[PDB]
RNA sequence: UCGGAGAAAAUCCUCCGAAUGAUUAUAACCUAGACUUACAAGUCAAAGUAAAAAUAUCUUUGACCCAGAUAUUUUGAUCAACGGACCAAGUUACCCUAGGGAUUCCUAUUUAAGAGUUCAUAUCGACAAUUAGGGA
RNA sequence: AACGAGCUUGGUGAUAGCUGGUUACCCAAAAAAUGAAUUUAAGUUCAAUUUUAAACUUGCUAAAAAAACAAAAUCAAAAAGUAAGUUUAGAUUAUAGCCAAAAGAGGGCUCUUCUGGAACGGAAAAAACCUUUAAUAGUGAAUAAUUAACAAC
């Protein structure tokens, strides 16, 4: 009686949400399943406060906002943990790195040029389809002067025989600072080639951060190369041999699924039969016969047979 | 009659099994578990039977358990017993149907 | 007290089915979906079957 | 009604008298049991 | 009214002594249904005291609690469950002030 | 039953099996639901459909059917657009 | 006969009702897997398809045969002895057969308020004590 | 020469869920008298048990946490001690128990639940309590239970 009561439905609705995040001694459901900024800040806030038309159109109901500008605000202040949220979602550093977590902190940016009136971006998440990745994309990533950069691109799920393993698609070294003209095309680009059927392909960008130059030999790929077995390409035991001299700092991904350019792809320069691919539910599950099938109907004996046409045996 | 619990926690069910029969809500329908008029309870899902507690939120609409849930003191909310089987199985995997 | 009458569809098939009514009311009269007919029809009281 | 009976485990925690009179070292416990039936199961439980 | 050995069935107190409360107490026990007896203060304390002193200086290995518990002798066949509480003092209605 | 009759010394069936029951050659009887035809103004559309299907029947109760009825109701009979040529059979039953 | 409730899975154990109606947005077909169950009967239901653009909401029972009503679809029980013989009551000491049976106040102790002019126990004697013996 | 309805023959080997009886040896296994329906409770059918043969694979004891309850059984990961179990084919009998000890409910009986028993040894005689793994030949032996117990300051 001394505590005081919900008076509404929605302070139990918040009092109770908040109650099942904390965890519980019995089982649940989901166990199993800068001064000087604020200073500053605070001060543009009193001046946009003044302001009376800011004032008259919030109390009219017809005020707006820019987001463009909201957008690259926030690309600055939090951009790399929002952006660390979706790769985690998506799998990305659990995949790659074999959970290994970087926060990217280069606001990369890369689109895919339709013709020459407008480009396709590639945000995070994004869908492209094949066609639209035909020809490599435009990047441009603020380096700075000097930090030399290696870029590289790869499809994490696309791998036809074996699962752990990916396919790169381009690998530019030794970036020096924002012009990427100016890096050893270690592998060619090739466009994306996702098997009909197959589900949607998430497919990365990585930005490395190089301490100072040092040659890819190995990692050097003939141009044009066809092969997918010299495609194949782990990002994780990569990582390790230049880990020294290389760290991630810029991300972008985007889902495609297949489409006819794919199947020029497959046959022009891959040069073999295009894999095609169905999804297939498991078979149902059926109790085990019985000889006599008792208060069963007369469908039971349909459930267990495999061909649907009369068989005579010996006449 | 013979009211009780059909599948114990713990126990492999399939598709369309019955869990439990009740004549009041003794246990309630959680995930992948579905009501019957009788207010039996049947897997939705081939899994793993789990019985865990969680709080109750009714459906607003509904006046006498919105009025209830109100009425009740602002510290705590009440609980419930729910039935839950964990899908044991994938959806489905991707096969080479044929190469072109 | 109740008796059970025949409610015939109205969309020129004989399709009809049984359902009850409370004497003192009148004539029922409902939208029924018709096999025949794939539909929802009136369906309209034609005969008295027995007294509930 | 007659049933399965749980033994307080205070009964099989010895004490240090109890080995020096059967002489059993609390370390060092022996291997292999000797048992031997010396009482007809007929009148007890199943 | 029921009552069960060890109740103290009246209650007499004053500027008395004990010996002069003695005879009417005890003549009025004696025509109880049951077993009784008139007992002052120091007297049920004795009481106790002897029979804790019992318990501790008995010089019999055995005693029933330590039989009754381990089912040693598969002794339990023969015995009721509430035998395990008791330890042989009460059988029935009755009490038996010399068992230990 | 009669097991050795007058004129014939044979078996005879018992023909109000016949008139209610259908044999599959595998050895399973097929039969109604009772009342599926009784009172369904007060019945629930689900227990009509649960009425209306042709349901198996028991081993003791194909036992007895067997018993009352003679070797003639257990042949193979070659009907031309028989329904139930599949059912005749039974299929991938390991038992 | 069946349903609801206590004892709590026993009872010649204790209660309330039902052989329902009301309410209507009318509530299809088809089909995995299960419950319950001697048999019979009785329950829940994903998916798919089809009507529409939320289910019917309150919360039960009668088989087979056999008769009806129709343009295929439906309806027939205080068959309540409620697994239901299509339709049959008394009586027998005149009897018969096959069997199964059977043939509370005393009395003795313990206690002792009061009776007994006075005085518990000469003679009796409340309240009680005795594993004390007897007689719908 | 025993009439509520004569006697004889025949129908007729009437029928009898009832009483009585049902003829060599040896070996093996074995219910229980439970649930359901019945003009059914002196009977029968089904379940359940039991059993024979066959198929192939886990069964029995136990069983953490953990749920379900309210705040000793149900379920049964791993193990361990062990050898049974499931399914198919065929088949009767049975479907009134008795007594001891626990827990209840009607109030000593009368019911329900759980355990045990059917000596040839012991408790005197003694179906049911206690000692006792089968069956043997021996003028061997160690043992079990084992009706006895030791008047007042
Ligand atoms: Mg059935
Ligand atoms: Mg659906
Ligand atoms: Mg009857
Ligand atoms: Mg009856
Ligand atoms: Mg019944
Ligand atoms: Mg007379
Ligand atoms: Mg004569
Ligand atoms: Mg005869
Ligand atoms: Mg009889
Ligand atoms: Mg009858
Ligand atoms: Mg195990
Ligand atoms: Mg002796």
């Amino acid at each position: 009686e001394r505590l005081e009561k919900y008076r509404s439905f929605e302070r139990y609705r918040r009092r109770a949400e908040q109650e099942a995040r904390a965890p519980h001694w019995w089982r649940t459901y989901r166990e199993h399943f800068r001064t000087q900024k604020l200073l500053e800040r605070k001060h543009f806030l009193r001046e946009l406060r003044a302001n009376v038309e800011e004032e008259r159109a919030a109390r009219l109901r017809t005020a707006s906002i820019p987001l463009e500008a909201v957008r690259a605000e926030w690309e600055r202040t939090c951009g790399p943990y929002h952006k660390q949220r979706l790769a985690e979602y998506y799998g990305l550093y659990r995949d790659l790195f074999h959970g290994a977590t970087f926060v990217p902190w280069v606001p990369l940016h890369v689109a895919y040029a339709v013709g020459e009136e407008d480009l396709i971006p590639v945000y995070h998440g994004n869908e492209v389809t094949p066609t639209e990745a035909s020809r490599a994309p435009e990047v441009t990533y603020e380096a700075d002067k000097d930090s030399l950069w290696t870029l590289l691109f790869i499809n994490l799920d696309g791998h036809l025989l074996e699962p752990d393993a990916e396919y790169v698609h381009w690998l530019l070294t030794n970036i020096p600072s924002n012009r990427v003209a100016e890096g050893q095309e270690t592998c060619p680009y090739l466009p994306p080639f996702p098997a009909r059927g197959s589900g949607f392909h998430r497919f990365a960008f990585l930005l490395f951060k190089q301490d100072k130059p040092i040659n890819f030999s190995e990692d050097t790929r003939p141009s044009p190369c066809y092969q997918l077995a010299q495609r194949t390409f782990r990002t994780f035991d990569f990582y390790k041999r230049h880990q020294e001299a290389m760290t991630p700092a810029g991300l972008a991904f985007f889902q495609c699924r297949w489409d006819d350019s794919v199947t020029h792809t497959f046959h022009q320069l891959l040069d073999m039969r295009e894999p095609v691919f169905e999804f297939v539910r498991p078979p149902p599950y059926h109790p085990k016969q019985k000889r006599f099938p008792h208060e069963q109907p007369l469908r039971y004996l349909d459930r267990y047979r495999d061909s649907h046409e009369p068989t005579y045996g010996i006449y | 009659k013979h009211y009780g619990i059909k599948k114990m926690e713990g126990h492999y069910v399939h598709a369309g099994n019955i869990l439990g029969t009740q004549r009041q809500f003794r246990w309630h329908p959680g995930a992948h578990v579905g009501l019957g008029r009788n207010k039996c309870l049947y897997a939705l899902e081939e899994g793993i039977v789990r019985y865990t507690k969680d709080v109750y939120v009714p459906n607003p609409k509904n006046t006498e358990a919105v009025d209830l849930v109100t009425s009740l003191p602002k510290g705590a909310v009440l609980y419930k017993t729910f039935v839950h089987v964990v899908p044991a199985k994938p959806e489905g995997t991707f096969k080479l149907v044929d190469m072109l | 007290k109740t008796i059970l009458v025949k409610l015939v569809s109205q969309a020129g098939t004989g399709f009809s089915f049984n359902h009850k009514r409370s004497r003192l009311r009148e004539k029922l009269s409902l939208l029924h979906y018709d096999p025949i007919v794939n539909k929802k029809v009136l369906f309209v009281e034609q005969k008295k079957i027995r007294s509930l | 009604k007659f049933t399965k009976s749980r033994i307080p485990d205070k009964v099989f925690q010895p004490k240090p008298e109890d080995h020096e009179k059967y002489g059993g070292d609390p370390q060092n416990p022996h291997k292999l049991h000797i048992v031997t039936r010396i009482r007809s199961t007929k009148r007890r439980p199943y | 009214t029921p009552v069960k050995t060890g109740c103290l069935v009246v209650e007499m107190g004053g500027r008395c002594e004990f010996e002069e409360v003695k005879g009417i107490l005890n003549q009025v026990a004696h025509k109880l249904p049951f077993p009784a007896k008139a007992v002052s203060r120091k007297t049920l304390e004795r009481m106790h005291q002897n029979q804790r002193e019992r318990e501790l200086n008995n010089q019999n290995p055995w005693t029933f609690e330590h039989i009754a518990t381990a089912n040693m002798f598969g002794i339990r066949k023969f015995l009721s469950p509430y035998d395990l509480t008791q330890k042989g003092r009460y059988w029935g209605k009755f009490y038996m002030p010399k068992r230990v | 039953l009669t097991y050795c009759s007058t004129r014939k010394g044979k078996r005879k069936t018992v023909k109000s099996v016949v008139h209610r029951f259908l044999r599959l050659h595998s050895g399973l009887w097929l039969r109604r639901k009772a009342g599926y035809k009784k009172k369904l103004w007060k019945k629930s559309t689900a227990r009509k459909k649960r009425l209306r299907e042709f349901v198996f029947c028991s081993k003791t109760q194909s036992k007895l059917l067997d018993k009352m009825t003679t070797s003639f109701w257990k042949r193979r009979n070659w009907y031309a657009g028989d329904p139930y040529q599949m059912y005749h059979d039974r299929t991938n039953l390991r038992v």
